[PDB]
């Protein structure tokens, strides 16, 4: 019944800045039956705040609750490296429910990737499959688009994406699209180039070969 | 020797002092109900008692508008307090804090402008921050009604002192 | 400290049932309730129902009424859930909170590891490793592994030395996953330098010999 | 001690709080006299006194009265029925024979007429001590026709003259 | 020390009140069990405890049970589950195990069957301590058929124990 | 001390109607309520009712409403109770309690000496008085008195001298006649030397026997 | 409405003994409504215990209340031989009742009882009647004539309730004959049987 | 709905005289709901005790307030000249209402 | 201290409309509620409140329809337009406000009072 509602979605911040999550209510709700958790990437969810503004055994002074009615937020005074995780706030007036997360990134700074394409195997044309992959790595902000065209028409069927974490030493991105075809496909194309469209620069960078 | 409030002198005697065994003030503010939705505001003059390590706002009853099942009332002490009685005066031992403390029920008379029909709310104190205090009104179902008839409400709750 | 210890990892066909077990430890009251959250794709946290060990019947969601059944060994101390006709969209991490010191207020304080429940009709297949090569100052160098259905798949670098090298997640394509792994080097080192890619499947058995070029 | 005033006092050979301050019980033989519009009877009731810090606690229990009106008041006659050596000006509040609106609490009186009982939500406060007579407000809830009237064990405190 | 009594004590080099007789926060973690006529059921609840002067107040939270009786108890088990170093004995009353009908409030519990309450106007008072377990009365106001009942946020208080 | 002083034996007839008195004495204040209490033969206390002097009406129990009759003479201090059509499962004892510390929890706290209502259609016979002699270091007096209606009768031993070793045996109600026995041991040398005499009497027929064994 | 029921009905007990007598209610009632009156033999109902648990004015220490919801008792630390009395609990928590009684009694070593046989007085003879006396007194526990070696029409026998200080029981038996029957016989027989081995007999011509 | 019945309607008394003017109302009010006017002849009403027994700001000493239920009063210890005015109780507890006055008036 | 001061006397004929104002000055809060109280003859009646708060007027029912209250917050002026005027209309118009009397309803500080005269002469 009672939804939450968790803003912003996803959150990139460098250490020292203040970050404030907030959890909107459709009902007004005791601050008693508000609280927080927090998960970090291959962990399950820990409690952080319970009953509002009651820091968990063991969490850091530098996080804090508030709020009331449909209003909460969760607040880190000055942002740590290890805070990188998604935050859930959850209430226990009604029907347990659960916010939907805010995932809390690292700035960084706006890195160009370099673009790497590859030429199917040769063990792979022998198996009558030839796949084209092209790799992006180093890049920020995570948002990319890449677009691949065979002998200049656009192509949006058998590629397959992959997106990584961000990085927990470089705190950057890397992203693997791979084109597959069969091999009688292949030998019927002569030009595939793969585009990549990215923030840093206003055209594409596209790496071709023949 | 040397006295701490409330321990003082009496008639040239070590005694307790009778500002701490009791205390008279008013106060004429608003309150404030936010429910799902619904927000209205009321003056009002409620008198204000300090005994002991307690206050006690007693409150008149008081008209206002519609309510949601679970909502709160707020009491804005930053203004409206008869001096000497300041706004961190009203603040409670456990400060900020949020607690359930002095659950009571109380009944309030929804209306839509006939005769009201009487619900059972569930009241307590849960916090004061920056010299508002919030009190929970939550429980006893709702029906369609466009006026509430508060009933004269006292609320206590122990006072800081350090 | 309180511990809860749940089971482990399970891939069940679709339409079958597959039962957890989540074990509490170090308690010092029996009054606790027992919980259980599920986290799909995407990182959506669901609460399933709960076990009152004084209500004597289990709460559900509705949503999940009649996908899952708790129940409790009270000898054992362990709690048990099973999801009935499993689907694909049944796939994901389940944990199970207790409320220790939550029981008024309804904050779950201590957490399972969780165990991550796979539904799917392939079988067990073995993986097939491409090298890529490309034919400046620094080269890049491709190991793509694709056509394995039970996860996971782990690959090294020149036997874990060089660690220095991106892998990306695996990614759903009909039933086989396809895993990516990108490491770049010095222009004056990769002809030099022999760089072999190995990658070992344990569900299938399965050791690939990959060299680059 | 010529240099220690009530309550502080003597606590086996040191300076401490006595305890007659911190506990005290007593007990009120006496009669409960209900005013409403136009109606007018008497109930004999024995309620538990308590006297703890600068509160005293008047623990009436359940009792059984006749009608009552939408707007009434309850009235304890302490004139009498103390027991010693509690006295009548024992019961005066801190604020004397001030008309206030002290610990407003809401009580649910069952309404009959000998058959089964409905049961109205009433305002209840402490308003004036006169004379040895500690006055309570009963108002609020709506009423229905009825002749007899099923009162709850209530509890009714407030701040104790020194 | 020598010469000074709790609650008066040493406040900054002077006779003053003890910071912990004017405030004390404790916490209980424990059974709430209802026995009326015929019925019995326990719930779990995690009580916020307020000492203030010669006063203690249990602020339960809003709890759900099962039926009640038209007249029934509800009992605190203080043996266990109290936050350290808050000991049983400090919840016993002044007039420690005495028979009394102290703090009589009003509370609304709302009965169901599973479906939308009914709130009845029930009485609740302190009546008695023993061996570490708190006796409150609930009675009064009727009664519906019910299975399940929904009570509310009540505060109990009464006069704590110094000697 | 309050005190309760309650109207005499009575012996009634079936079908006629009673009245009990209960005056009350030393009383601090005129709230208290008076209660009227029936123990039947068999020692079972039945509550009939009571009447408050603020109530102004008498309550009654349901199983003694038109039995009994409760007013009261304020001018007095007397309350009245009326039992009305008498039966012989009228012949009881009624006690008179009032509230008076317990005005608010409903206990008895003084209670009157008792009224014992006989019903029954034999007249009122005079008791005959014989006196019972008959070795030992220890000799037992007899007094025999027979054929009276109705009860009490108070039995004496020298004019109430004599307490130690004496035993009053109840009346055995042969119908119309009452039977009563008492049985006084002396020493041997007490006796004959020094006179024992038994001293009956009956309230109700006016008449005292002294018999001297 | 509420019916309170007692357990034991009748107890025999011991001085020094501790005595504890429950008292069962129909429904829940608050400790505020149960109360404990004493009987003892001859005397009206006192107030013993009231509100569950305080002690009314006068009576010893040794007496204490306990109980809530429905199961109330009543217990005598060490009992005393002025405790032999009867019980009774009372509910005023709704219509007034009161409890089925529990009868107590003490325990004494047996005794073998006295008796005594007395003719027909020299007044009664005169009168047209002859009653034959017979007194058994100070046995414990609890618990026939003959007529010239024949074993009846005109027996009346009363028992006693326990003594006060010597805690034995007495019974006497008046055999009423007419003054035409009486003589008739010559020897008259009075046995009593008691847990000796042989009836104790008394016996007149 | 609730009326306040005054007696005396008017009154003449000499100074140092006590001075009782009761009100009368229809339904039991609370004493939180009852206050006393003054207005003086040819001025505006002024309010002179408030919530039964409160002196407004100003107010001689001599003035006080007393009742509950249906039955309040107003009292002037010792009459002064000043005092000649015509007062007015009036309730807060329902709809307002005032009382209809009382004159007072000099002793000639 | 707070003052209340009101228009001036007002001349209408009967069955005409006249408008009152009443303008409040030295306030210290804003939650203070405008009544009206008509004094006819020497009885006393009121009229009805303004509440900042309530967003609407409440009436007395035997002066619904006479009398409509408005308030121009701008100006922290009430105004009172009283519809066809007759002859027992003819009385004195105050306007009082709770002030400090907000909760239990007394009437602490009144204004001056407009006198108001109907009649049909020229």
């Amino acid at each position: 019944e009672i939804v939450l509602t968790q803003s912003p979605t996803t959150m990139a911040a460098s250490p020292g800045e203040k970050i404030i999550i907030t959890c909107s209510a459709s009902s007004s709700i005791s601050s008693n039956y508000l609280h927080w958790y927090q998960q970090k990437p291959g962990c399950s969810p820990k409690l952080l705040i319970y009953r509002t503004s009651k820091l968990a055994s063991g969490v850091p002074a530098r996080f804090s609750g508030s709020g009331s009615g449909t209003s909460y937020s969760l607040t880190i005074g000055t942002m740590e490296a290890e805070d990188v995780a998604t935050y859930y706030c959850q209430q226990g007036s009604s029907i347990y429910t659960f916010g939907g997360g805010t995932k809390l990134e690292i700035k960084r700074a706006d890195a160009a990737p370099t673009v790497s394409i590859f030429p199917p195997s040769s063990e792979q044309l022998t198996s009558g499959g030839a796949s084209v992959v092209c790799f992006l790595n180093n890049f920020y902000p995570k948002d990319i688009n890449v677009k691949w065209k065979i002998d200049g028409s656009e192509r949006q069927n058998g590629v397959l994406n992959s997106w990584t974490d961000q990085d927990s030493k470089d705190s950057t991105y890397s992203m693997s699209s791979t084109l597959t075809l069969t091999k009688d496909e292949y030998e019927r194309h002569n030009s595939y180039t793969c585009e990549a469209t990215h923030k840093t620069s206003t055209s594409p960078i596209v790496k071709s070969f023949n | 020797p040397n006295l701490r409030y409330p321990i003082a002198d009496v008639s040239g005697g070590i005694g307790m002092s009778p500002n701490y065994r009791f205390r008279q003030s008013m106060w004429i503010g608003i309150v404030s109900y936010s429910g799902s939705g619904l927000n209205w505001r009321v003056q009002v003059n409620s008198d204000i008692f300090i005994v002991d390590d307690y206050i006690h706002i007693c409150l008149p009853a008081f008209d206002g508008f519609s309510i949601a099942d679970g909502g709160d009332l707020s009491l804005n002490f930053v203004t409206g307090l008869l001096p000497p009685l300041l706004t961190g005066d009203t603040e409670p031992a456990f400060h900020n804090d949020v607690v359930t403390y002095g659950a009571q029920t109380v009944a309030i008379g929804l209306s839509s402008g006939g005769t009201p029909q009487y619900m059972s709310k569930n009241l307590w104190v849960e916090q004061w921050q920056d010299g508002v205090l919030r009190l929970r009104v939550e429980g006893g179902g709702s029906i369609t009604h466009s006026n509430s008839k508060w009933p004269a409400m006292t609320v206590s709750y122990p006072r800081s002192f350090t | 400290e309180v511990q809860l210890q749940q089971s482990g990892p399970e891939l069940v066909k679709p339409g079958a049932s597959m039962k957890i077990s989540c074990k509490a430890s170090g308690y010092s009251f029996t009054g606790y309730t027992m919980n259980w959250v599920k986290q799909s794709h995407g990182k959506n946290l669901e609460w399933i129902g709960l076990i009152n060990p004084y209500n004597d019947g289990p709460s559900y969601n509705q949503n999940f009424k009649g996908k899952a059944t708790l129940t409790v060994d009270k000898s054992s101390s362990t709690a048990y859930m099973e999801l009935l006709s499993l689907t694909s969209e049944d796939s994901a991490v389940y944990y199970c909170a207790i409320h220790y010191y939550g029981i008024s207020y309804w904050y779950f304080d201590v957490w399972g590891a969780g165990t991550t429940v796979t539904v799917s009709s392939a079988k067990t297949t073995a993986p097939s490793v491409y090298p890529l090569v490309p034919v400046g100052s620094s080269v890049t160098l491709g190991c793509l592994v694709k056509g394995y259905f039970p996860e996971p798949v782990t690959l090294t670098w020149n036997s874990g030395s060089l660690s220095s090298v991106h892998t990306f997640p695996a990614l759903l394509q009909s039933g086989l996953y396809t895993l990516s792994s990108s490491v770049t080097v010095t222009s004056n080192t990769w002809p030099s330098q022999t760089i072999t890619c190995n990658v070992a499947h344990p569900a299938s058995s399965t050791k690939v010999d990959k060299k680059i070029e």
